[PDB]
RNA sequence: UGCAUGGCCGUUGGUGGUGCGUGGGUUGACCUGUCCGUUGAUUCAGCUAACGAGCGAGAUUAUCGCCAAUUAUUUACUUUGCCGAAGUCCUUCGGUUAAAGUUCUAAUUGGGACUCCCUGCGUAGCAGGUGGAAGAGGGUAGCAAUAACAGGUCCGUGA
C-alpha cells in the first residue's frame, strides 16, 4: 500500500550520489557530491527525524559510493579521486587509504562477513582488496562499471556472488571461492546499464538506460520478467522483507508488486523550463519499515508503509 | 562568454556518434568527452561538455536543427514509412462548385456520379 | 647620407580585422563570398549566387588565488620527549642526527568553474541568485594577422 511523507531533512549542500544504512536502525550515511560524507542518527521524534553526527573530510572530489561494516564501526567510501578511504566510525580519522586504482572509482561493497572489499571504476576492472589493504584479484571487463552488489549471507563457505552493471550494456555475474570464475555473462541492457541490486533470497538479480527494469537469474542467466518504467531510472533496490521492487525515475518512484506484476504506486512529493529534482539513489532500511531516497538538489526524504 | 566555432562543431559531432552515452548531468559528460575525443587541455573539455549538456535539454523537446544522432534516424524511418488505411480521397459524393461543373461538361465527362453546387 | 639599405623597435590600431581555390555578376576599375539579434571580438546564431579552405580573435604559454597525493630529524617548520635558565604546582623562553610527522615552508604531477544549476528576459545568449577558494574571458600579464608610415637608429655591431 501507499505511504505518506514522514520527514524531509537536509544538511548537505551539493547533490547526493549514493546512500546506505547501518544494521538494525539509527546511523545512515549519505555519500555526497560535495566530497564530504556525513553520518546521521535517527531520533524519529515528530519534527526532526535525524541530526548529523560526523563529517568525513579527506577526498579531493565527489564521494561516489559508501559501504558499511556489519558492526557499524569501520565504514569505507570512494571517490573520483581514484582512491578509497577506511574511516573509523567513532573518531573519523582515515585508517588507511587504497592505492592502485587509476581512474575515478564508482562502486564499493563489503562481503556479508567483512572479508573482501570490492572497489570498481573506469579502469575496466573490479579490484578485490583485503580488509588489511592489499590487492588480491583483478577481474576484467569490456567497458566502464557503474555499480556493484553482493549476495546476502552465504555462511562463509558459499560463494559470495558479485553482480556488475556496465556502461556499454553488459551485465557480468561472478563467483569467488578463491579464483573467482564468472557464472555467466550477458547483454543485459540495450544501451547503458545504470544500477544493480540483488533480491534478498538471491535466486534473482536486478539491473536497468532504456526505460526497462529487468530481473534476471543468478544461476545461470536469462530473464524471468521485463517491466517498462515511464522515464529512465538511475537506481534500483528491492525490499528486504516483503515482495516489492522499486526504481527511481524522474517522474517518481515506481513501486512494483512483483507477484501482482504491476506498478501499484508512484510517489513524488510536490514542488517553467526547469528540470526540478531527480532522485539518484534509494535505500531500504534493514527491517523493511522505511524507504529513504537521496535527491539532486541535496536533500533526503523518508516514507514509511 | 560565447562558445566558439571549434567547440560547437566538436560538440555536435560528439552527439552525432555517442548519444548512446551521455546524460543531462555535466559531471558525467565531462568524463565521457575525455574518452570519446582526444583533447589537449582541461579547459577545452569543460566547455565542450558544457555545450553537450546544453543540447541534451534542448533535445528533451522538438528536434534540433543541424544535428542527427542515429536513434531519431531509425525513429524517423518508421514514422515515415507507414500510410493509413483507405485512400481518404473519397467523399465519396464530392462537392463541386457551379462553374467547375460546367468545366466537367466541357471535358466530356458529366454524369460522373459526383455531386454538384451545394 | 636613416631621402641608398639590412635587422630591431615605436606607431596607424592590440582595434577586429585581413585576404586565397573553384563558381557567379560586370565591357571594366571591381564586387559577391566577407550579409536581422547576440558578444570584448568577421564572437556565434541564422539569412543567402555562392560553397569550401585558411591567418588574426579564441585555444595555448606564464604567474597569482583554493585543494591532497608525492617527498623532507643536518638547507623549512610543528608536536611530543629529554637537559638548561627564570616562574618558582606547571606558565614562558633557548637548545637537541630523538621519536613521530606535514597545519605553516619549499615545488613537481593532477583535481577545480562549464552560464552546469534555478528564476526572469530574448534559438545565439543576457540579467539576477544559490552554492562555491573562485562566477561570468576567475584576476594580471605574455604572444599577436595582412597592409603601410621617405616617423626612429649608418653615435650598438666583424650589418
Amino acid at each position: 500500500a501507499h505511504f505518506a511523507p514522514r520527514a524531509t531533512f537536509v544538511g548537505h549542500n551539493a547533490a547526493i550520489e549514493s546512500i546506505e544504512i547501518d544494521n538494525e536502525h539509527n546511523y545512515l550515511v549519505s555519500a555526497s557530491r560535495d566530497k564530504s560524507a556525513l553520518v546521521w542518527k535517527l531520533n524519529r521524534t515528530q519534527e526532526q527525524w535525524a541530526t548529523p553526527f560526523t563529517r568525513l573530510i579527506g577526498h579531493n572530489h565527489f564521494v561516489s559510493d559508501v559501504s558499511l561494516s556489519r558492526d557499524a564501526s569501520h565504514l569505507l567510501t570512494s571517490s573520483w579521486d581514484s582512491t578509497l578511504r577506511l574511516w573509523d566510525l567513532s573518531t573519523r580519522t582515515t585508517k588507511k587509504l587504497f592505492l592502485g586504482h587509476k581512474k575515478d572509482v564508482l562502486g564499493v561493497t563489503f562481503s556479508p562477513c567483512n572479508r573482501r572489499i570490492i572497489s570498481v571504476g573506469r579502469d575496466n576492472q573490479v579490484k578485490i582488496w583485503n580488509i588489511l589493504g592489499e590487492n588480491k584479484a583483478e577481474l576484467q571487463c569490456s567497458s566502464w562499471v557503474t555499480s556493484v552488489a553482493c549476495a546476502p549471507m552465504a555462511d562463509e563457505t558459499s560463494p559470495l556472488v558479485i553482480a556488475v552493471g556496465c556502461w556499454d550494456g553488459k551485465v557480468y555475474i561472478w563467483s569467488i571461492e578463491k579464483e573467482a570464475k564468472l557464472i555467466k555473462e550477458f547483454k543485459a541492457h540495450d544501451g547503458r546499464c545504470t544500477s544493480v541490486d540483488f533480491t534478498p533470497d538471491g535466486k534473482w538479480v536486478i539491473t536497468g538506460s532504456d526505460r526497462k527494469v529487468v530481473m534476471w537469474l543468478t544461476e545461470n542467466g536469462a530473464k524471468t520478467i521485463s517491466f517498462t518504467a515511464p522515464s529512465p531510472v538511475h537506481a534500483v533496490a528491492a525490499c528486504p522483507t516483503q515482495a516489492w521492487i522499486c526504481a527511481a525515475t524522474y517522474e517518481g518512484i515506481a513501486v512494483w508488486d512483483i507477484g501482482a506484476k504491476q506498478q501499484i504506486d508512484l510517489v513524488q512529493p510536490n514542488f517553467n523550463a526547469g528540470r526540478t529534482p531527480d532522485c539518484t539513489c534509494l535505500a531500504w532500511a534493514a527491517d523493511g519499515s522505511v524507504l529513504y531516497s537521496g535527491y539532486n538538489d541535496g536533500s533526503i526524504r523518508a516514507w514509511e508503509v | 562568454r560565447i562558445r566558439t566555432k571549434t567547440t560547437k562543431r566538436a560538440a555536435r559531432l560528439v552527439i552525432e556518434r555517442f548519444y548512446g552515452q551521455l546524460s543531462f548531468d555535466f559531471q558525467d559528460n565531462k568524463r565521457v568527452c575525455d574518452a570519446v575525443a582526444d583533447i589537449p587541455s582541461k579547459r577545452m573539455r569543460n566547455k565542450i561538455a558544457g555545450y553537450v549538456t546544453h543540447l541534451m535539454r534542448r533535445l528533451e523537446r522538438g528536434p534540433v536543427r543541424g544535428i542527427s544522432f542515429k536513434l531519431q534516424e531509425q525513429e524517423r524511418e518508421k514514422r515515415d514509412n507507414w500510410m493509413p488505411t483507405t485512400s481518404k480521397l473519397n467523399v465519396p459524393k464530392i462537392l463541386v462548385d457551379p462553374e467547375t461543373k460546367e468545366m466537367l461538361a466541357a471535358i466530356g465527362l458529366g454524369e460522373m456520379e459526383g455531386v454538384e453546387v451545394f
